[PDB]
DNA sequence: CCGGCAATCGATGTATATATCTGACACGTGCCTGGAGACTAGGGAGTAATCCCCTTGGCGGTTAAAACGCGGGGGACAGCGCGTACGTGCGTTTAAGCGGTGCTAGAGCTGTCTACGACCAATTGAGCGGCCTCGGCACCGGGATTCTGATGGGCGG
DNA sequence: CCGCCCATCAGAATCCCGGTGCCGAGGCCGCTCAATTGGTCGTAGACAGCTCTAGCACCGCTTAAACGCACGTACGCGCTGTCCCCCGCGTTTTAACCGCCAAGGGGATTACTCCCTAGTCTCCAGGCACGTGTCAGATATATACATCGATTGCCGG
């Protein structure tokens, strides 16, 4: 099924505690949208590069291993999910 | 004295770390010392780690080590720092910093 | 099927350093992720150096070098020397 | 809407078809303006082969688009 | 009526979200978010659940550092609050386009 | 003297394919090289690390294409997979 | 030769023959020295055109590495491909921000 | 006569931006790398190729700092570059720590 | 021999870089950075060099030693 | 006789101490697969000797860049005023999260057999090094065009 | 009547054109070594079939989090004034750059040997999967202490 307008579910105040835990104190008003546009480039580059992963071996799922290599090959290791 | 280890007196693997090397596509050849070089090494690098965790854990009155004592370890140390300047580790946090304009007056 | 890690001797090393403390599930994962990156940095720069010498062959000087060019100023030293005297000790025996 | 056709030679060719133009239609434009038989030319369009009986809107071709031509001899 | 002033309880919970580890992001509207960026690439795609956990993580960890650069990029210009050009002027020099 | 060997003959075939009245100087060909040197090198390190993880002893014209998508950006990667893909289709037909 | 069959430019012994003497896997299939050569030579000739038409720019006979420096430059997929590159006699690109200039 | 200032500025940004030459004398360059080279080992000697392939990358280095730096500076509202700005770009970029 | 880098060569390479009005605290700030990034490249090519037991730095140890650092540098032979 | 400064005091938030139980960590067992011991063969790397090329060091001159000083205009910084946007709190509404239930698509393993890549030998032509020659490009002198800032002028508060 | 805005002049600055020369790019020739062709062999991997697991869909109930609204305040932004510090220009100094000469250290090649590593076979024990007990930590409850903001008293103008 088809679903649109996900994007409105990371709410403001799940930013405003990302922003918290960054250390600000005081936020603009036009923060969240650009926040919402940041993320969703992030989110297409290193869903794109998984993609890629998974379907080179002919499989049909997704798995934590391809999440880990596309991080990694974005120059951004991460360590806990295997590898 | 048995196995490559006990020789070189160690306690990571001697032919695991040399079967890695010999399969990992890369070089033709493997000598016999680079297996035991590279298992010190990286036993001491875990052996670092390990004490400045294991500090970290016994100054929150805790027994067990858990990845929030990993993070505060490796972040005070500015060797490892440089080290795993790239690296995310899940379930880490950050380490508590307010700059000092934001604070009361 | 059999899956092989560094757990064990992760383990050892901790009941060496602190013989007290344990370890949780989350942070063994971790510390197998952190050796298997280092390792593998280390061998693909022996690897690089030896191909720009033109030899067909990997031997402790390829690993002492990666070592000197890969891990920070006070690190390198104390590996240098761990490494040196796990060598001695392997031959002399 | 127009498409261009990329030749080994390094010559690229424009091309007036509709969404809706078969394969076959954008053949045979191909030889009327170039003069290259039906049964030698392969289109190769985003890694797969272009089939006659298929129309442009099946293989999602947009305006400003680039086909490789090959020739079959 | 007891009532705290502007920017008391912003350094409290500065102070609170500094010290805990959970995620700050509910889950449910993520793996949908997921599952719709997903869709453009290939339909009828399967995630598990480390998966997703995976993703959840990075993404935090670059929105918080992202947001660390943007005060420094703030406090710069003589502010106490944080706002779009910030983020543009951190993004630009962090080299991302 | 010993013999060395460089991409220069091959890029200036290329070039006046290209531009048929233009020439090129000896740094510029320098840089040439370097960058085909470059590309050759990160396409070849990524196909061997796809390999490696789908646990292969061999590399084929499937490694080279995934990871041709995987580096290229844009309209790079596709206008570069099809010319592969030409390239192995005509070297295939013939004999 | 393979190059002839392949319809190439580009050398595909001398690739099978890198590949096989690089340590990059055990073994080497046909088509991938093929289709290597094939998009080596494709990136080849884009640098190469873009290079040529900004040394005509120039009144140029001759490339030199500031008309590859602009050809690079000034395309969005070269750009982001060799980002953390630097080229030698290249110079930049010419640009000044609009708040310096004169009122 | 006399020009207002910031005019012969400009045209310096222009002549600059457009030609390819080196920027530093050479000698005080190669005086400068065998003095730094000569505490990690003495008696050394230097290709001509090497000195001029670390001059061509230091002032590389050198032009894109002063790119950060000059963005930084707008940024705060101001046209004079002051060292804070260069400390800011070191620091969003992560050389500095 | 870090003062050999004068004021006015600082000032060529700023305008380069697009900038207009240069304060005076400028040019120390340009020496130390200048310095630091040059003793970790010099640093890289001594060891590449001392690996292979040679007594002259080429070319290729910097090259080597900046695309380590992750600054790859076309035209030098790389 | 009020204002600014400093000492109370109530409300609130956070850290601390005490059972309680529970899911996770630490330990015990079988076996099987990979590591160790012994021996052989061969080529990769160490060692010595030559040669000649490139790096270092010194000398003379010339001239272009650097250093130093001066006067001045424009920009950086501090202070003041206003107004609106953001933080704190409260009442209402919504969906996330948990707990089951069922079902099925697909990931993972196993046996087979076959086509594809490695290896070896003989052959030959593509590519590299060396030499020449000439045309694109660097250099110098002169004229044309273009901004840029001072000067004269005009105007409206 | 005078400060502010507008049109017009000379004067450096950059560019284009024309003649001259000169060095690097493009072409040609000889050889050698690496790619091509032909044939043989072994195993890597594609393909089919089966099993079971975990990912997806649906339903019901709680309740905590999100949302919408109101009020007030403190921070951002604009304006003004000053003061000093960078910029543009002229004079004097200095040392970079070019050309030339000379010496020798070390990088690159070649020949020879020997010893270090791969490959084979046999054997056995260390590590992994599985199973079980118990205790370190999360939970709920009660409590003490620190902190913040309104209230009020006191020295002083």
């Amino acid at each position: 099924k088809v679903l649109r307008d996900n994007i409105q579910g990371i709410t403001k105040p799940a930013i405003r505690r990302l922003a918290r835990r960054g250390g600000v104190k005081r936020i603009s008003g036009l923060i969240y949208e650009e926040t919402r546009g940041v993320l969703k480039v992030f989110l297409e580059n290193v869903i794109r590069d998984a993609v890629t992963y998974t379907e080179h071996a002919k499989r049909k799922t997704v798995t934590a291993m391809d999440v880990v290599y596309a991080l990694k090959r974005q120059g951004r290791t991460l360590y806990g999910f295997g590898g | 004295a048995k196995t490559r280890s006990s020789r070189a007196g160690l306690q990571f693997p001697v032919g695991r770390v040399h079967r890695l090397l010999r399969k990992g596509n890369y070089a033709e050849r493997v000598g016999a010392g680079a297996p035991v070089y590279l298992a010190a090494v990286l036993e001491y690098l875990t052996a670092e780690i390990l004490e400045l965790a294991g500090n970290a854990a016994r100054d929150n009155k805790k027994t067990r080590i858990i990845p929030r004592h990993l993070q505060l370890a490796v972040r005070n140390d500015e060797e490892l720092n440089k080290l795993l300047g790239r690296v995310t580790i899940a379930q880490g946090g950050v380490l508590p910093n307010i700059q000092s304009v934001l604070l009361p007056k | 099927t059999r899956k092989e890690s560094y757990a064990i001797y992760v383990y050892k090393v901790l009941k060496q350093v602190h013989p007290d403390t344990g370890i949780s599930s989350k942070a063994m994962s971790i510390m197998n992720s952190f050796v298997n990156d280092v390792f593998e940095r280390i061998a693909g720069e022996a690897s690089r150096l030896a191909h720009y010498n033109k030899r067909s062959t990997i031997t402790s000087r390829e690993i002492q070098t990666a070592v000197r060019l890969l891990l920070p100023g006070e690190l390198a030293k104390h590996a240098v020397s761990e490494g040196t005297k796990a060598v001695t000790c392997y031959t002399s025996a | 809407m127009q498409i261009f056709v990329k030749t080994l030679t390094g010559k690229t060719i424009t091309l007036e078809v509709e969404p809706s133009d078969t394969i076959e239609n954008v053949k045979a434009k191909i030889q009327d303006k170039e003069g290259i038989p039906p049964d030698q030319q392969r289109l190769i369009f985003a890694g797969k082969q272009l089939e006659d009986g298929r129309t442009l809107s099946d293989y999602n071709i947009q305006k400003e688009s680039t086909l490789h031509l090959v020739l079959r001899l | 009526p007891h009532r705290y002033r502007p920017g008391t309880v912003a350094l409290r919970e500065i102070r609170r979200y500094q010290k805990s580890t959970e995620l700050l992001i509910r889950k449910l509207p993520f793996q949908r978010l997921v599952r719709e960026i997903a869709q453009d690439f290939k339909t009828d795609l399967r995630f598990q659940s480390s998966a997703v956990m995976a993703l959840q993580e990075a993404s935090e960890a670059y929105l918080v550092a992202l947001f660390e650069d943007t005060n420094l990029a703030a406090i710069h210009a003589k502010r106490v609050t944080i706002m779009p050009k910030d983020i543009q002027l951190a993004r630009r020099i962090r080299g991302e386009r």
